[PDB]
């Protein structure tokens, strides 16, 4: 199995939860920290 | 929407049929769609 | 526009005009949601670097109410998202090295 082509409708995942919840801007933060700090780069490097 | 959970931690795609009813994070990976074919085998040196 | 420090005089300024990708992306938008706008550039700073708990740049004039939608090249990070609210993202970007093909 092999993949061609290029790239449409570039959209990216998320977290989703309903409209009303006190965790958004908390939960977008550690998000964020977690993508500059280097984290997610480690992760990537293990399970993908 | 029907209270019985409450965060979709999953890959959860983000389009505009969705985003009017539940708030979605900031991405924690960028992505698109692709197609995927099979593919062939190759050739090889026959009679020396 | 500033003159020299010496000596001042009224505000001043030569209107050019502004043309790029952001640019299209603001009149789609305008025409969408049917609201004004009148563009101007900055001067002081040109990005914003927080000094001594203050701000510069886009952000120093989005935080001081003198201005009320930032656009352009703003990434978004963690010090950011704090003082201002970010919309959802249109392009990926990041950091990259950049050498010569030996």
């Amino acid at each position: 199995l092999v993949t061609t082509g290029e790239l449409f409708f570039r959209s990216g995942f998320g977290i989703g939860m309903r409209k009303d919840s006190p965790w958004k801007q908390q939960v977008s933060l550690s998000i964020l920290k977690s993508h500059e700090n280097g984290f997610m780069e480690d992760l990537d490097k293990t399970w993908v | 929407l029907s209270g019985q959970a409450d965060m979709i931690v999953a890959p959860l795609t983000i389009n505009n049929e969705r985003a009017q009813y539940i708030e979605f994070s900031k991405p924690f990976k960028y992505q698109g769609l692709t197609i995927l074919v099979k593919k062939e085998i190759p050739r090889s040196t026959l009679d020396s | 526009i500033i003159s020299e420090n010496k000596t001042d005089e009224e505000p001043g300024y030569i209107k050019k005009c502004c043309k790029g990708f952001c640019i299209d992306i603001l009149k789609k938008i305008s025409k969408s949601v049917k609201f004004t706008y009148d563009l101007y550039l900055v001067t002081n700073g040109k990005h914003g670097k927080k000094i001594n708990g203050t701000w510069n740049g886009m952000i120093g004039e989005v935080v001081m109410k003198r201005a009320y939608m930032a656009v352009g090249s703003l990434t978004i990070n963690e010090e950011r998202s704090e003082v201002v609210d970010f919309s959802v993202p249109f392009i990926e970007t990041g950091i990259s090295v950049m050498v010569s093909r030996s």
